[PDB]
């Protein structure tokens, strides 16, 4: 069923979560990538990334306020993926597709990986 | 907006 | 704009936030309505409700783990609105529209209020 | 799904 649905709701929720992120409101984690720091909400990171879901469902790790990622991870690539988590928008460019696909494979973000391949398989 | 899902 | 967008992303994020809520994963607040308890995430409540946004941006209130709502609020009405926050789906019925519109006006949920009126203005 | 927003 009887339920009615508000089409822009899920996107409106995301818009607000990103405004809370930009204003540093109720952010509970710091992600460190090559000496650069990214403040986020653990639940948004879990909802998006299979890696972060594994990290925050771990009895010891769920308690950490700071998470250091693999040193190979480019901070720009991570920043472009953190923005996608919060906006549904991916700033995919020829200059960053390699760095962004490598960051999405690591974070277990299947849909980013999928399209990332398609753009290079068409570029070749 | 509201729609039938 | 150059950005590409994944259409189901925002809804997928919401689907996962609701699965975390159902499994009681990283829930940080307890909402009390007429002796009944609702476990949620403060950021989702803020993203949806103008009342909860005011509560969790308040220097003293943001620190509370338990929030008691006005006694007039029906727990079923609140439960139906908490489900809408997490799913974008509203279980609107003739038997609950009065209790659900009164709960949406209090929580400052304009879009629920708007449609709630429309259904009664057409019922009269 | 991917689209041009
Ligand atoms: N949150 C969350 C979550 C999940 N996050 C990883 C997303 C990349 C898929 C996967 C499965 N189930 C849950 Cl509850
Ligand atoms: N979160 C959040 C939020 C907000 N929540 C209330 C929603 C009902 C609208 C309103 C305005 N700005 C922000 Cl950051
Ligand atoms: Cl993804
Ligand atoms: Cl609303």
């Amino acid at each position: 069923d009887s339920c009615i649905q508000f089409t822009r709701h899920a996107s409106d929720v995301l818009l607000n979560l990103n405004r809370l992120r930009s204003r540093d409101i109720l952010t509970d984690v710091v992600i460190v990538v090559s000496r650069e720091q990214f403040r986020a909400h653990k639940t948004v990171l879990m909802a998006c990334s299979g890696l972060f879901y594994s990290i925050f469902t771990d009895q010891l790790k769920c308690n950490l306020s700071v998470i250091n990622l693999d040193p190979e991870i480019n901070p720009e690539g991570f920043c472009i993926l953190l923005d996608f988590m919060y906006t549904s928008r991916l700033n995919l460019r020829e200059g960053n597709i390699m760095a962004v696909m490598a960051t999405a494979m690591y974070l277990q973000m299947e849909h980013v990986v999928d399209t990332c391949r398609k753009f290079i398989k068409a570029s070749e | 907006a509201w729609v039938i899902p």
